[PDB]
Order: structure tokens, then C-alpha cells, then sequence
């Protein structure tokens, strides 16, 4: 076997309230 | 099989738990998504696979 | 160890095994690295390929048998999971049962 | 460094001794030479090294 995984999360390529 | 003696050598973070894109702060995960096209930040982050 | 097949003991002491995932070999030729960390020894050979460093591997055919146990008395391929179960093959010279 | 001078084994030292796969295919003989059908014949363990990796016959 083999390991290592890692994982990632309309027109006008952007728009977000991504805030703390 | 999985059985009660197994908690001290447990204590697993980023080899086992919640997913990559639920360990974060909610805000980070929108960020995230809006901007992964000019700038990746899906690699820094290791997804637990059990 | 050096000359002449089969086995000879040895067993191992004390504690800690979990998550745990395969073992993975081959068998390489002792070549260009003396040892990391360290520069002009008289332990330095060759300047070929180095199959440790590299992908590269070209003696992972000269392999027999590769029994694989714990403890001492359990064997990890056991529960009859293969049809010579206290060893996994790799190649079989003269072959009778037609495995 | 030699292998002559000071200091020699004693009587200590318990060795456990492990699973160990078994091993057969057994025939000897001090005017034989191994002949199971040839008197090099390829297949694990005794005797003395191998080098040929013969394969089934007609």
C-alpha cells in the first residue's frame, strides 16, 4: 500500500465572506 | 477486533478523525473554495483516510 | 550475512505496534552512498545509478520466499490465506501442483 | 584486527527459535549426489548453493 492524502473544500470566477 | 486497552496509544490527530475541510474554521473553508483556482491551499491540509 | 541459504534465530523484545501498514522490499547492491551525512570516505563506491536514491531497482527478482511472523509462534499470513500459508513465494523453481 | 589472543565463549546465552516454516524434499548418500531426478536440483535450502533456475521439463 501507499499513504498520503490530503483533500480541498452562477459566472465571475470569485465571490466569498471567508472571515475569523 | 477494536477493543478497550487501544486508548494510549490513541490519541490520532491527521491519521484518523474528521475530514480535511472540517477540522477548519468555517471561514477558512470559504476562503478557500472562492480562491482554489489562482491559489491552491487544498495541499496543506492532510485528510484523515481510516 | 553472508554465504549460504536458509535460516538461523533470533527473537526480539519489548513493545509498541499500531496503525501499522505494509513492508515493502527489494534488494540492492552495496554501491554509491557510504552512509548520509558524511563525504569523501573510503566506504564511497562507484558513481553509477544509485537504486536507493532512485526509483530505479533491478535485483527485485531474486527472491525466493519471504516468511513474514510475529511473536514467535503466530504467523501473520495465517488462516490458510494462501496455498502455501506460512510463506509467501516468489518464484518457484520446479513446480509440481502447478501454483 | 586477528582472531587469536584473549577471551573465549562461555556456556550462556538462551536462543528462542522463531515459527520456522518447515522444510523437506530430504535424500542423501556418500556415493549419490543428491539425485532426485538430477543431482543439482534447484529448490530451497541443504547441500550446497544453486545458480540454475530450471523449470519443468518435457
Amino acid at each position: 500500500d501507499i499513504n498520503f492524502s490530503s483533500l480541498a473544500p452562477f459566472m465571475g470566477t470569485w465571490s466569498d465572506i471567508g472571515t475569523s | 477486533m477494536a477493543t478497550p486497552s487501544m486508548l494510549p496509544q490513541w490519541a490520532y490527530m491527521h491519521i484518523a478523525g474528521q475530514d480535511a475541510s472540517e477540522y477548519l474554521s468555517p471561514g477558512l473553508v470559504q476562503f478557500a473554495r472562492a480562491t482554489d483556482t489562482y491559489f491552491s491551499l487544498g495541499n496543506k491540509f492532510r485528510n484523515p483516510t481510516v | 550475512i553472508p554465504a549460504n541459504a536458509t535460516n538461523v534465530p533470533i527473537s526480539i523484545p519489548s513493545r509498541n505496534w499500531a496503525a501499522f501498514r505494509g513492508w515493502s522490499f527489494t534488494r540492492l547492491k552495496t554501491k554509491e552512498t557510504p552512509s548520509l551525512g558524511s563525504g569523501f570516505d573510503p566506504y564511497f563506491v562507484y558513481s553509477g545509478s544509485i537504486p536507493y536514491l532512485d526509483g530505479t531497482f533491478y535485483l527485485n527478482h531474486t527472491f525466493k520466499k519471504v516468511s513474514i511472523t510475529f511473536d514467535s509462534s503466530v504467523s501473520w499470513p495465517g488462516n490458510d490465506r494462501l496455498l502455501t500459508p506460512n510463506e509467501f513465494e516468489i518464484k518457484r523453481t520446479v513446480d509440481g501442483e502447478g501454483y | 584486527m586477528s582472531g587469536s589472543g584473549s577471551f573465549e565463549g562461555g556456556v550462556f546465552s538462551p536462543y528462542l527459535t522463531g515459527r520456522l516454516p518447515s522444510w523437506a524434499g530430504v535424500r542423501q548418500n556418500v556415493m549419490g549426489s543428491t539425485v532426485d531426478g538430477r543431482p543439482v536440483q534447484p529448490a530451497n535450502s541443504s547441500t550446497l548453493t544453486y545458480a540454475t533456475l530450471s523449470s519443468s521439463s518435457v
